[PDB]
Parts: C-alpha cells; structure tokens; sequence
DNA sequence: GCTGTTCAATACATGCACAGGATGTATATATCTGACACGTGCCTGGAGACTAGGGAGTAATCCCCTTGGCGGTTAAAACGCGGGGGACAGCGCGTACGTGCGTTTAAGCGGTGCTAGAGCTGTCTACGACCAATTGAGCGGC
DNA sequence: GCCGCTCAATTGGTCGTAGACAGCTCTAGCACCGCTTAAACGCACGTACGCGCTGTCCCCCGCGTTTTAACCGCCAAGGGGATTACTCCCTAGTCTCCAGGCACGTGTCAGATATATACATCCTGTGCATGTATTGAACAGC
C-alpha cells in the first residue's frame, strides 16, 4: 500500500526551530496524528459555522472563528496573527 | 534558529532525572543434600542433615542438626526439606494404597538424587591460581576449581595442596595449559597465500582418540584442500557419519599442521554441547576448549578468567583459548562480546537453521569478522531454493550469488537447464556421502507407514471441527469458548487424540463406571479413545515381548504428556526429552538411556529438541507418532536411531490417521522431498634476538633439541633453526676462547654481535651443570622422575633459613629445575607436586638469588 | 453583579442537590464556579454572535455554545 | 415536627418542583456584566438569558450532588469548599 | 393502544406526590 | 512580512512551509461545505504550521534539557503537559509511549 | 400515495431525504437511507411519548409536560444513557424518595 | 421563515400510543429538539462511517450501523428491527 | 501430567503486581487488598465497551480482522483520542 | 534505604518510566476473550492490541490518580474500593 | 714432641647502586563508518488558464423586539441571637498490608510453517442525480 | 375547524459514475515449540494505619423582625434583523503541462576510533663493597 503524511513539513519546521535535533519515527507519527486531529477539528467547526449561517462556502472568516473557538488563550490570538499574515502575503504576492 | 515563539510562557525545567539518595558473603545454608538418623519436632530430635554451605563447595559439606545449626540464613530451606521428607515418609510408610513397585521407585529416587550430588565434589578443570594472604601473614596457593556438572558460577577457590591430592590429572592439565605451546598469539600468518596441500594417506599422529575411517580421512582431506584455496564449504554427509569427529579432526589438523592456532568458534545446538565437548576431550585433548554457556554470572566468569592472557591489559588484548563452543542463544545474547574477537575459523552445526537469511542468528553470525566459515548439516534441506541460496550466500558473500530465485516447476525446459546448471555449479563446495555407500557395516533401516482408523470420539470431534459446530465444541469444552482460527491445528489435534481437548477425557469418564480411581478403566479410556493409541499399544506389547527398545517422536508436547501418563500407568520405565527439559537433566537422561544396564524401554522425544544430533543408537525402533510438514525433520529423527554406532536392524513406523489431514501433510512433505531429490628474513638476527638467546641458554642450557618448543612458545622469535644452531655454536666457541684468553692473561665478560657484558663462565658452567642434571635424571628415572633420590649424599645445611629444608627439599628443587630450568622460581614454587610451595618467598631469607646459589652449590656437590 | 446570586438561592440549589448541611464558605466557592461557567459559555456565544455580524445574542447561539461544551440543552429550539 | 427535620422538608420541596431557583433579574445582570467584558453594547434575546439560566442551574445542581457525595465520603454531613474542589477536579473542571 | 413497544422494561411508579406525616 | 513568491508552489507565495495544495484538496474532498474559498487553505495551513512549530519548540527544549538529541514521545508529553494551553487543547488526548508528569 | 405511507411511517421520509441532502453528509444518499432513518426516529419518538404518557397518568395529568419527559427519560436506564449529557428545560430532578 | 417542525408528526405518533393525552407546547419543543439531535447524531456517524470506507454514498447499511453505534442495548435491537421492517415494506411497494 | 493443569482465568492474567505498578504510576502510597478485583472489573467494563465499537466498525467494513484504525475510531467515539497509531 | 521508603522509590521509578506495565500476552488473551462475545473468530492486527493496551493503561493510571485524591480526601492513605467507586461516579463513568 | 689455642688471612654473604628491559601513557595519523548530496527517472498532483453560473454582497424598507422608565405590592432577603449538634482532635487497639524469602511458572524473543484475508485491478450494470412537470398536503386566516 | 393557496414532494426519463463482483497475489496473522531469566505466587511475621470512642468548642440552623428588591403591568421609541432585488465577482470544472517527491545508487566529506610510536618510570638483575665467619698455621705449655 501507499500513504502520505506531513512528515517532511514537520522536519522542515523542526529544522526551523531546532536545526540540530532530530525526531523519532514514533514522535513523527504523534505529530502526524496531531496535525490530522487539529485539521479535522477546525474544518468541522468551520463547517458548522457555515451551516448555521446558511452559507455555502468556507472562507478565511470561518477558519478564523473556528480557530478562536478551538484554541485556548494566547495560542488562539497568535494563530490568528499567523493566519492573517499568511493570507496577506498570499494576496499581495 | 529561525522561528521563535512569542507566547509569554514562563521557563520550564523538563529534566526528569532524579536521585533517591535523600532516601538513604555469609555462612548460610545453600542446599540440604541428605538426612540420616542422629513430625517436625521428630525431625529435630531424630535426624541429622547433610548441609551444603553458601560460599563453599561440596567438599565442605557437613553433617549438622538444628542445635548445631542454631540460627542462620537458609534455615527455611531445612524446614522445607523436612516437610518434603515427612510427606515422602507418610506416602512410603502410612499409605495403604502404596504398591511394591511404587516403594521400589521411591527407594530408587534416593539413588537418582544422590547420584547427581556425588558428581559435584569432583573437579572438572582448574581455571586459575592465586596466592591468598592469610591473617597469619603467610600465604596459601589456591586453585579456582570448576566442579563437574556445574557452571562457572559456583566455581570456588580451593587449597591447591588439597586439590592436587584430590585430582592430580586436572592439575597436570592446568599446568600444560599454562605452558601451552599453541597459544593464539603465536599463530602463523599466511595472509598472502597459504601453503599447498598434499593428501594425507593416514591420520596425523596428533589425532589421539582413535582411528578415523577412510571416508573421514577423505573428508578431512577435502576440508584442508578447500581451506588451502581459501574456500568455504559444507559438510553434508548423511546424518550420523561422524561429521563431529571430522570437524574436531580438521580443527586439530589446522592447529598442529598449519599452526593456525587462534580463536575458533563452533556454534552448536544446545542438546549436543556435551557430545561436542566429549569429542574434543577424546580426539584432541591438547586443545584448550572452552564451553560458553550458563547464566550471566557464569559466562561473565568465563570471559574474566578464561578468555584473556592478562585480562587487565588495556590494548589489543589477546586470547588464551583455542576453541569456543557456544549455543545459538548466546551468539545472540553475547553478540557484542563475541563479535569483538578476531575469530580465525567458524563452524556451524546443524547449519540449516541459517536457511532464513532474515533471521537474527544469520545477521549476528554474518557480522562476525571470521576469516573462514564452515557449515555442517546432514540435511541441506532445499525446502525451497531460496533457503539453499541463503546458505550459499552465507558461505559466499558477494561471490557465487544465487539471484535466479525462481522456483523449479515440475516440468520446463528452462527448469531442466537451470536445475542442471545449479547442480554442477554448487558441486565444488558441497561434500556429501551416504551411509549405504560409505559404511556397509550399517544394518539397514526400513520404514512402514501405518494407516489408522479414527475412533468414534475422534470422528465426532473431527466432524464438529469441519462443521464449525461451536455449540457442540463448547459442550465438549464444558463452556470453554472454542475457537477455529487455525482449523488445521485443531484437526491435527483431533487426529492424534481427543484428550488434547479441554474436557474430552471428562466426557468419557462421565461414564462413571470408568471414572475416578478405576485404574483399569482410566487406562481403558486413555487407550481406546484413539486409534493411534490402540495400535501403539499393540506394537509396544509386541516390541516389549521381543525385547526391542523404542524412540517415540511427536510434534506436540501434550501428546508426550499423554504418552508419558499411559506408560506410567502401565508401569513402563521411560525417559523423556523435550525443549522444556533443562540441559543437565537431558544430559543425564541420554547418558542413562545409553547405559548398557539401563532398564528404560521407551524414549519420548520432541522432534525439534530431540530430533537433532542426539545419539541413541542403543534403540532400534522409531515411532513417528505424527509427521511434520518438513520431511527432513522426520529423517533427522529416524537418524537419531540410525547412528554409525548402530548394531541392529532399525525399524521405523509412521502412524497415519486415514481419511484425515495427516495424509495431505504426508503428500506435501513428499512433494518437497522429491524437489530436494531433484536438486540432489629467517636468517636475520638482531640484538634483541642475541640477548634472548643468551638468556634462554642461561635458563635451559643446551637449547638445540628443545629449540622447536622454544620457538613455538615464544621464548625465541621465529627464525631458521639452523641460524640458531650456528649462533649457539659461535657463542659457545667465543665463550671458550674468551675464557682461554682470561686464563692466559692470568698466567669473564665479552661482547658478541655487539651485545655487551656477556659472561662466558656462566654459559659453560650452566651448560655443564644442566647436561649433568639431564643425564642423571634420565639415566636414573626417565619414566618417573618423582622417584629420584640422592641417596646418602648430604650437602651442607641451610644457612639459618626460616623454613624446614632437607635432602627432600633439595631433591624436589632439583626436579623443579629439571622441569622448568634455572631461575624459574615462580614455576618451581607454584608447582604443587614439589611441596616447597609454602617454603619459598620473594626481606625473606630464601630469596631468588639464595635458591639459585643453593642450586649451583647442590649441582657442584653432586658433580663432586 | 455576582453578589446578586444570594445565600438562600445557593441554599435552594443545594437542597435540590440533596445537601443536608452547608458550610458558610460554600457561597463564595459557588459564586466563583458559577462565574467561571458563565464566562466559558458567554465567550463562545458572543463569538458566534459576532461571526454572524449580529449585535444580538440569541438563544440559538447560546444553545450552540452549550453544544460546544458538551452540555446540549433541549427546549429552546435546536 | 421532629427537631431539625425542616432541612429534609426543604429537600423534598425543592426536589419535587421544577422552578428556577435563582432570581431572574440578578442572573440577567450577571450575564450582562460578563458579556460586557467580552463585547460592549451587546443585546440579549430574552430566551437566550432563560436558556443560559437553565443550563447554569442544572450545572450547579449536578455539582452539588457530586459535592454531597464527596462530603458523605469524608464521613461528614456538612459540605465544605474542598468537597467542591474535589468534585470539580475529578470531573475534569480544574481548568 | 394502537402502538406498543416490546421493550422488557421493569415497572415504574412516576407519582411525585408526597407527604410529611413521617416528619410530623 | 514580504516574500518573493518566485516558486509556483502556493505555500511559497504564502511564505508557508506547510502544503497549501494538500489543505485545499482535503478541505474540498472532505465534504465540509459545498464550496471552499481560496483563502481558507492558506489560513488553515498557516495555523497548522504555527501549532506544530510551537509543539516542536517545547519538545526540543525538553529533549535538550534531558540531554538527548532526538525528540521522542516522552518529550512531546512533557512539552504538552507542562504547557497550560497545550494541555487544555490536548486534555482528552492520549500520547502513545508518553508517561505521566513525575511528581516533584 | 406518500413515500412515508408506502413504508408505513408517520414521519416524513421526504423531509428526511431533503435534510440528508441539505446537510451534505455525503456525495450521495441512497433511496433506503431516509426510510430507515425516519423509521428509527419514529420508534424513538413513540418510546419517549409512551413513557411520558405513563408518567402523566401516574401524576393524574391530561397533558404531558417537561416534568413527565424528564421523569420518563431518567427512570429508564437506556433513554437515560442516550440522553445522559442532555439537559431538559423545565425538568426537575428525580426525587430521592 | 417557514420553520420546519415535527410537531404534527409527534402528535400523530402520540395519538397512536396515548390518544387520551395531549402534549404541552414546551414539551413539544423538547420533542422537536430531541428528534433533531438524534437525527444529526445518526447522520454524522453515518457520514464518518462512509468516509472511513472511502464510499461516496450513505445507504441503509450506514444508517443501520450508526444506530448500532449510537443506541444502547435493546433500544438498538428494536430500532434496527423497525428500520429494516420499514425498508422492506417500502421496497415491496411502488 | 496430562490432567493437572489449572487454567486460572484470563482476567486473572492482570496480576496483582501489574495493578500495583499502575497504582504506583498513579502515585498511590498504599493499597487495600480489595482494590485488585475492583480494578479488574473496571478494566473489563472499559475494554468491553471499547471492543464492542471496534468490532462494529470491523463488521460494517465486512472485514474479519480488527485493525488499529477501528480501535482508534472506537476510542474517538468515547472521547479518548489516541495519538501514535494513525488516524 | 530507610524503612518504608520503597513505596516512594517505586512511585519515582514508575513515574519516570514509560513502558507498558501489564504483561502483553495476558492482556492479548483477555482482549480476545472479550472480543469473542461480540463476534466469533475475529483476527486482531497486532497494533490493534497495542492500541488497546496503551488506551487501557492510560485509563487505569488516570483512574488511580483520581482514586488517590479521593483517599486523601477521606484523610486515609490506603486507597479503598469505595474510592474507585466514588471517582468513577463523579466522573460519570457509570 | 705433641696438642690446644690464638691469631691472621681469605672466602662467603648481604646490601646498595646502577644499568637494562618492560610496561604504561600520550599524541599523531590513518582508516573506518555513516550521512548527505547529486544525478536520473518516473509518476502524480498541483498550477495555470479559461468559461459560465450562482452565491454573496450591497442597498432599501418594514416590523418586531428589546431596552428603559415608572409605580405598587408582596414576598424574599438580610440581620441578629441562642442553643445544640457536628466537626475536629486525641487516644487506644487490632487487623491488614507490606516486606522478606524461597520456589515455581510463564512471558518474551526467536523460529517454523501455512493459510486466509486484505488489497488491488478490471469490467459491467444499476442507481442516483438532475431536470421538468404535475399533484397533493400543510400552513394561514376567517 | 375548515377552506384556499403556495411550495415541496413525487413522477418520469436520461446519463454517467460508483459500486458490486470476480480473480489474483502477497503479507501478515495464528498456533506451537525452544530456551532463558525474571517475575509472580505462597507463606510468615511485625508494625503502622484505620477505625471506634470520647470530649469540647465553634459554627450552623431555626426563628423573628425589618428592610429592600423583584416582579408584574404598562408605555414608548429606536435599532436591528429580516426580506427582497439586482449585479458583479469568485469558484468550480476542464484541460494541459511542469515540477516535486519518491526512489536508489555512488562518492565524498566529516567525525570518531583505533593503532602506532616515543618517552618516562618502575622493577629486576648484576656487580661491587663491606662485614663476619671460617680455616690454616704458629706459638706456648705439659
Ligand atoms: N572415527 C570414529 N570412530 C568411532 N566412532 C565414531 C567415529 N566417528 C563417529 N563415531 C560415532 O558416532 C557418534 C557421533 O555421531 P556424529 O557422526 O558425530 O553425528 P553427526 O556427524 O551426524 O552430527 C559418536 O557417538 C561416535 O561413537
Ligand atoms: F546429523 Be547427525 F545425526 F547429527
Ligand atoms: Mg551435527
């Protein structure tokens, strides 16, 4: 069989935060599960926000509010800052 | 770093390490061996017990009793022994159901237990020697002894003056091992090219134990030929043709003839470790052969004492031993310890275990830095071609790579081409001979396969299994939830015997007229509940009347439980061997069954643990109670009877349950069988050499006869014997001339080959004195030097020496000089046959120079 | 303010819970726990209200905030 | 009436009825204040405040049940703050 | 009584009415 | 704050390491809604990258101070459970081969 | 003539099928799915209203009210397990009796 | 907003089990919430069941297993029997 | 012997010292001898109501092998999300 | 070490470590016994059994932590069955 | 004259110093091992471009609901006191748990061997969506 | 409660894709044996902890009075939400082409480890010096 994973992007971010350290395959599968879980949480809540407003589309506003619902405290406002920055770069680029 | 968090977390310490320092060799009973006349209070009053102490060997066993013991660690072990004794005595004396033969068995058990402990006080080898300083300020020579049938844990320091009286020969063997002429550091180094080989016409004189057969000489010749070319190969001789003897003889030849002494490893199946080691002890007794087995402490002790010369040295440590025998388990457990050694030769017994190239054994052994490899197996079993390819790849890494993995079909033109090419291409490296060709003195084997009808209990089980009648099967388990994830296994179980199921016996003893205590009817059920048991009883009764003895193999240990109970209820004497039986007990069981007075009629054997390498030629009949999916395992079992040591016609019975899965297993085995058939400087002398030769001459006198030994043992560097003869004669002539010049100037220090300060008079006097000593000892007592005596000749007394010294001490000291030469005071004091060992010291009066001058005085007096 | 949740109201709530006797310190505990609960629900309710661009918090987005807490409430729609 | 019975009498009275037990206007003021800290000038649909009161009171009643079990576990009858702190910690609300 | 459920429920008494004669 | 966006890959245009193409495919294939705006996968990939960087930073600190060169599940557990907000995010998650926090 | 009456259901199979589409629960919804789901909803509604009707009779009331729904749900072990995380508005508690 | 409700069908089901009794408007809204909640929980589970199997369609098989996951004990056994009976009578009609 | 073997019971395979170790990791100083059979009951109830859901997922897939994914899904239904086995 | 410390030594050891504390084979046999009530002759992928062991050990450890808090609340130090029952009831695990 | 004792000369025995040889230690050099980088090939998914339709965004209007104020009445809440009950602390005793020790049992890892079940591929057919038109039921007001 | 109107459901036909069915292949799952070692179990004994009992003091609950606030009714105004309509922009769908990621092999670079060589120190042996004992000869006395 074949399967596909965030592992290479986890390695990239790791080398951005700790360039000398490695990560075990088990820990990498933990990180892959964590990314999949958080993705499904944010997407499922954005889906509920869309349905509650009779909207047909998921936009940045849905993702932003789902992030403000799902993430606690400072982790939310920092994630929202990273998202709005990335969307600004993507739009102006 | 490039990303940084901007969250205002406080710092955290994640270190999980901690210490618990905030929370901060005795005379106990080890074992109770036996008891004799001087409830538990009757035990205290009536009885006296043979105690084995901790930290002491079985030589120090003492009779004791509770008041003599007092309070000490291990007393609970004496309580438990008394409790067991009480239960034994109640069954023997009280129990009105005890039978006469049960009384005989309970009396025999006393012999069976005591016959073990009677070995443990006999030395098997001396490991090492020390001098222990006493609180008395004197010191005692001690020997570290390993006892018979004991590991290297519970090896014990013992008084050498006692051990020499107890076991002289083992001390002689230890002294020989210390004086060894064949120590791995003196190994020859044919690194570029090995010397050519001429066929041996007769076995070399160093092969001690007996006579090799012509086919065994041929095998050794083939092994030596391959070694000379540098080729690895397989000993594939049919099972029981002396592949062990051929391997020991080849390693012996390699050491003595080539002088490739060096660490050789032999990795062996556990059940055969004794037979390998007993072969070395018979056929090559001069080899320092070590067996590496036992618990962590035992083999750690082996590594510490046995492996190294100077174990405390800290660089390029070198090896004391010629051969290491090891079980496959320890090549995995001690992979790092053994893999660090520069092994010169590796032999693998029952090599076919390597057939899975992915196995951890294969990876481990293949990582060892061995210079040459050798496989032994009577069944290079091509159960598939990839499994043979794994063996050949193990012999030939990166050479003769079998990458044509395709399995042979029954018929193709490409199949016949590839099989024929493979056959001729492998043939250079596999040597195989067959008993009917080799040794017509063997009586024939023959095999009969017996079809057997299922019993009705078996028939209903087999039906319920096929129909997956879970409810009826659960009723057959009395509510134990049945499962069929491996239907094949359950069908084979039903085909052998229903008592393999949880309550099939209960379901027949529920015919309660058969039930409970009813000796006759419990056996009646146990036999009649399966066809194989009925036929087996008919066979076993015939064989018992004829007087045959039978090995019964099974691929199920619970079937051996059923057979063992059946035989015990008939009162038949039998032995049992399966992989749960520990090494010592299986050693005893095999020795006993092969004992010529042995009463045992049956041997129950597991086909895996008991099918490999055992010697059971004193049986003549084999029953394969169920057949394996691999035919070679059954042939290996049949070979366990059909040894070269056989002396009667061997009869093999297979039992096949007719109309069952068993015959499908037979047909798949036969198809694999037919597939397997289808595949089947020297003159240059430096200053150090002159100095060493001079010291050797002053030690041994005339070296020119011993010189082979002095070169072999590292007394002298490797150089031509003629050049040492020349330089010896030149040095003696120069000494004579310099003494004559001294005499002419008087009416002796000289230089030789640029060596300074050589004394001529010391050479001539020492040569004269040792020549006289040698001729005197050889002339009086060539055969038995310890009987030598000086007669009436009495020299001047010792000059106030602190030790009793007499004509006897002079005699033994001269024997020491005869054995070890002058100046060898360490060996002379250490050799316990001389008795001096206490008398001689390093401020003490009998110093090295004092004893040397005493020896020179004695030799002058006896010359005078 | 929180002090409007009176001592006897907390008594009545404890009585429905079957409390036989009630220490005089329980009132400020209960007020704290209530304030924390209301804060957690109103945060999510107001988040739904503000995402909808409304200015009125509605029974439906309170019911959604409770469904987020795993405390689904029947009988207010939804 | 037997001495000290009235507490059990109250237990019967309040368990039998379904009334809301907090005064409505004080709870509305509390909700207004807390929302005002999140977002100024919010309005509340009155059914929203009723739903929020019903959920709040059901939560407090179930918490007092768990607290009373913690008090009984201590061989004690008076509920103490540490009983609430235990119930909330076990039920996972120490957040 | 047009529709029934086959559930093997136990019997239950739902009457909440109560008295205090045991407190008197 | 700025990026050259020279590469075709949409992540590089956003300045993200995480795969915006995947996040868009998964949002679209997951039946989360009838329609998926083009900004959604950028915002979501950015949030996923932020959270994974935050965890890996704390896990690397925990590996460093435990004096090991590789992050292992022990360190992921130590990082999550020592951080109040990651612990509140993952308060219902079990990490395989994680332990407990030692009492100290 | 309705789809509900061919199944024999009181609940609207057409409504359920429309809701299964509107919610975009999947790309496709099979023809049997809304009949099955409407039948299960009808069964659970009947079992609830059965037990609430009993509770209303035991309290000598002609209308079923939230008190009776709360009593019916909480006294049944299985409905109480289905509705364990659920708060019923204007429900009381079960009395200790 | 023509708000959808189950009220008329809850009434019709009520009159099959207790035709003598009525139902309060509040209790009716609680029944409406109950029906919506159970619908959404079953449809959600059937959805992720379909996704786990990489199927695109929600069938009676998915609803049946979503019921067996969601409903406890005998309540499941009877709900599954009712559902399969209704699907059978539907499939044997026009 | 053939017949002397005692099967114990499979729940008794969760030994007293295993429960001791679990309680130690939970920080328990001292432990009453009745706790073992309570702990075995609690474990059996948990493991039953997880395995029932896992088997329900396996049977809906019409598989015969229970897989780490439908265990992970059965746990996710309980709100006991497990990281490290996929999903 | 001082008397009575070994309880603390064990707590310190087992809280440091991360291995699974139940023996693997006994647990696998228990899992197969339990599963066979729901469907006979299921096979198990080995990682499924490891996932069940990880989940059940994490559950038992957290339950013992809550039980210990209950025992400390009694002001005992021995945990008693009623502590487990109280923890599970407040959890709503019944 | 011979013998015994004393005196003198010589040889042996011991201690110390020097020389020589071996062992240990440190540094330099080379080899060994592992990882990363680069090249090549293949396959798949993303990116880019174009088109059309629908959804969202914007604007306007209308109506309902929420907010704020006022007034009166009644019940609830708050304050205060006294007495009794319950909580907490201290003490004693008995049992249960825990620690040590010996012995037995079963787990863990490695191997053996087969078979079933999972996963993938290909083809064909039926079912579900989409679109249009018609019919019947549900909501709203009289 | 009944009747009228509007909106959603139902009916029919067509088209395309998904699912079902069949076959094939390979991996992983099941059972059992071998071998070792550590863990688990049985048993005894001693001490500590749990639980019962008692006493005392403080806090809570019952009761009465007084005071305050909530609730109910009513009125008014404005804002916000909802609906309707139109238009523009965004996204989905399709097609084509490029790039990235998987994948493996090979070579080179980097880092660590092992081995070789040199120097220092310690141990042992030999030689020389000094002291003491032994041996030989001479002298004295019987
Ligand atoms: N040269 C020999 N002389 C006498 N007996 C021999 C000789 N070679 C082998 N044997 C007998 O064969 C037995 C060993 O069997 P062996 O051939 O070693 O098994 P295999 O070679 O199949 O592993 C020994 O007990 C020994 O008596
Ligand atoms: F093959 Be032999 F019998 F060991
Ligand atoms: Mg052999």
């Amino acid at each position: 069989t074949r399967k596909e994973s965030y592992a290479i992007y986890v390695y990239k971010v790791l080398k951005q935060v700790h360039p000398d350290t490695g990560i075990s395959s088990k820990a990498m599968s933990i990180m892959n599960s964590f990314v999949n879980d958080v993705f499904e949480r944010i997407a499922g809540e954005a889906s509920r926000l869309a349905h509650y407003n009779k909207r047909s589309t998921i936009t940045s506003r849905e993702i932003q509010t789902a992030v403000r619902l799902l993430l606690p405290g400072e982790l939310a406002k920092h994630a929202v800052s990273e998202g709005t920055k990335a969307v600004t770069k993507y739009t102006s680029a | 770093p490039t990303r940084f968090s901007n969250r205002q977390n406080k710092t955290v310490n994640y270190n999980i390490d901690y210490s618990d320092d905030d929370l901060l060799d005795f005379h106990g009973i080890d074992i109770v061996i036996n008891h004799r006349l001087k409830d538990l209070n009757n035990c205290k009053e009536n009885y006296e017990f043979l105690i084995k102490w901790t930290d002491e060997s079985h030589l120090h066993n003492t009779w004791e009793t509770y008041e003599s013991i007092g309070q000490v660690r291990g007393l609970k072990r004496l309580d438990n022994y008394c409790k067991q004794f009480i239960i034994e005595d109640q069954q023997v004396r009280l129990d009105p159901y005890v039978t006469a033969e049960d009384i005989e068995i309970m009396d025999m058990e006393r012999e069976r237990r005591l016959d073990e402990f009677e070995e443990f006080h006999v030395p098997e080898r001396i490991i090492d020697s020390q001098r222990a300083s006493l609180e008395d300020g004197t010191s005692q020579l001690q020997y570290l002894v390993k006892w018979r049938r004991l590991n290297y844990d519970e090896a014990t320091w013992e008084n050498a003056t006692d051990i020499v009286k107890l076991a002289p020969e083992q001390v002689k063997h230890f002294q020989n091992r210390e004086n060894s002429k064949i120590l791995p550091q003196y190994s020859s180094n044919y690194t570029s090219q090995r010397p050519r080989f001429e066929k041996l016409s007769v076995q070399p004189p160093f092969i001690k134990g007996g006579e090799l057969r012509d086919f065994q000489l041929t095998g050794i010749n083939w092994m030596a030929f391959l070694w000379s070319k540098g080729d690895n190969g397989i000993l594939a001789d049919e099972m029981g043709l002396g592949k062990t003897v051929q391997t020991v003889a080849f390693i012996s030849w390699l050491i003595f003839a080539r002088r490739q002494n060096g660490p050789h490893i032999i990795v062996v199946p556990l059940s055969t470790m004794p037979a390998w080691l007993d072969t070395f002890e018979k056929w090559a007794p001069d080899l320092n052969c070590i067996c590496y087995m036992g618990n962590q402490k035992s083999r750690d002790t082996i590594r510490e004492y046995e492996f190294y010369t100077n174990p405390r040295a800290k660089g390029k440590k070198t090896m004391k031993f010629n051969v290491l025998l090891t079980t496959y388990e320890y090549i995995l457990k001690d992979r790092a310890e053994l893999g660090s050694i520069k092994w010169q030769f590796m032999a693998v017994d029952e090599a076919h275990r390597l057939k899975n190239a992915e196995s951890s054994l294969y990876e481990s052994l293949n990582s060892f830095k061995v210079a040459n490899r050798m496989l032994i197996t009577g069944t290079p079993l091509q159960n598939n071609i990839k499994e043979l390819a794994a063996l050949v790849n193990f012999l030939m890494p990166g050479r003769f790579t079998i990458d044509q993995e395709i399995d042979f079909e029954n018929q193709d033109e490409e199949q016949e081409e590839y099989i024929h090419d493979l056959h001729r291409r492998i043939q250079p490296f596999i040597l195989r001979r067959l008993k009917k060709d080799v040794e017509k003195s063997l009586p024939s084997k023959t095999e009969r396969i017996l079809r057997v009808e299922l019993s009705d209990v078996q028939t209903e089980y087999y039906k319920n299994i096929l129909t997956k009648n879970y409810s009826a099967l659960t009723a057959g388990a009395k509510g134990g939830h049945f499962s069929l994830l491996n239907i094949m296994n359950e069908l084979k179980k039903a085909s052998n015997h229903p008592y393999l199921f949880d309550n099939a016996e209960e379901r027949v003893l529920q015919k309660f007229g058969d039930g409970k205590m009813t000796r006759e009817n419990v056996l009646r059920g146990l036999i009649m509940s399966s066809g194989k048991m009925v036929l087996l009883d008919q066979l076993l009764t015939r064989l018992k009347k004829d007087g045959h003895r039978v090995l019964i193999f099974s691929q199920m240990v619970r079937m051996l439980d059923i057979l063992g109970d059946y035989l015990s209820i008939k009162g038949i004497n039998f032995q049992r061997l399966d992989g749960t039986v520990p090494s010592a007990q299986r050693r005893i069981s095999i020795d006993h069954f092969n004992s010529p007075d042995s009463n045992d009629f049956v041997f129950l054997l597991s086909t895996r643990a008991g099918g490999l390498g055992i010697n059971l030629m004193t049986a003549d009949t084999v029953v394969i109670f169920d057949s394996d999916w691999n035919p070679q395992a059954d042939l290996q079992a049949m070979a366990r009877a059909h040894r070269i040591g056989q002396k009667n016609h061997v009869m093999v019975y297979r039992l096949v349950s007719k109309d069952t899965v068993e015959e499908e297993v037979l047909e798949r085995a036969r198809k694999k069988m037919i597939l397997e058939y289808a595949i089947i400087d020297m003159d240059s002398i430096g200053e150090s050499e002159v100095r060493a030769l001079y010291k050797a001459i002053l030690k041994f006198g005339n070296l020119k006869e011993i010189l082979d030994e002095l070169i072999a043992d590292g007394t002298l560097p490797v150089k031509s014997f003629e050049k040492y003869g020349e330089t010896y004669d030149e040095m003696m002539e120069a000494a004579k001339d310099c003494v004559h010049e001294e005499e002419k100037n008087r009416k002796v220090l000289f230089n030789f080959k640029g060596v300074k300060s050589l004394n001529a008079e010391s050479l001539l006097s020492r040569v004269e004195d040792l020549k006289y000593l040698k001729n005197l000892i050889n002339s009086n007592y060539k055969d038995d030097p310890l009987k030598f005596s000086l007669g009436n000749n009495t020299p001047k007394p010792v000059q106030n020496w602190s030790s009793n010294w007499t004509k006897e001490e002079d005699e033994k000291l001269l024997i020491g000089v005869f054995k070890y030469g002058y100046g060898s005071w360490t060996q002379i004091r250490d050799d316990p046959f001389l008795g001096i060992t206490d008398k001689i010291f390093l401020k003490k009066v009998p110093g090295a120079i004092h004893l040397g001058r005493r020896v020179d005085y004695l030799l002058s007096f006896l010359r005078g | 303010n929180i002090q409007g949740i009176t001592k006897p109201a907390i008594r009545r709530l404890a009585r429905r819970g079957g409390v036989k006797r009630i220490s005089g310190l329980i009132y400020e505990e209960t007020r704290g726990v209530l304030k924390v609960f209301l804060e957690n629900v109103i945060r999510d309710a107001v988040t739904y209200t503000e995402h909808a661009k409304r200015k009125t918090v509605t029974a439906m987005d309170v019911v959604y905030a409770l469904k987020r807490q795993g405390r689904t409430l029947y009988g207010f729609g939804g | 009436y037997r001495p000290g019975t009235v507490a059990l009498r109250e237990i019967r009275r309040y368990q039998k009825s379904t009334e809301l037990l907090i005064r409505k206007l004080p709870f509305q003021r509390l909700v207004r204040e807390i929302a005002q800290d999140f977002k100024t000038d919010l309005r509340f649909q009155s059914s929203a405040v009723m739903a929020l009161q019903e959920a709040s009171e059901a939560y407090l009643v179930a918490l007092f049940e768990d607290t009373n079990l913690c008090a009984i576990h201590a061989k004690r009858v008076t509920i103490m703050p540490k009983d609430i702190q235990l119930a909330r910690r076990i039920r996972g609300e120490r957040a | 009584p047009t529709r029934f459920s086959n559930r093997q429920n136990k019997t239950v008494n739902y009457n909440i009415d109560y008295s205090d004669d045991d407190l008197l | 704050g700025k990026t050259r966006a020279k590469a075709k890959t949409r992540s590089s245009r956003a300045g993200l390491q995480f795969p915006v193409g995947r996040v868009h495919r998964l949002l679209r294939k997951g039946n989360y809604a009838e329609r998926v705006g083009a900004g959604a996968p950028v915002y979501l990939a950015a949030v996923l990258e932020y959270l994974t960087a935050e965890i890996l930073e704390l896990a690397g600190n925990a590996a460093r101070d435990n004096k090991k060169t590789r992050i292992i599940p022990r360190h992921l557990q130590l990082a999550v459970r020592n951080d109040e907000e990651l612990n509140k995010l993952l308060g219902r998650v079990t990490i395989a081969q994680g332990g407990v926090l030692p009492n100290i």
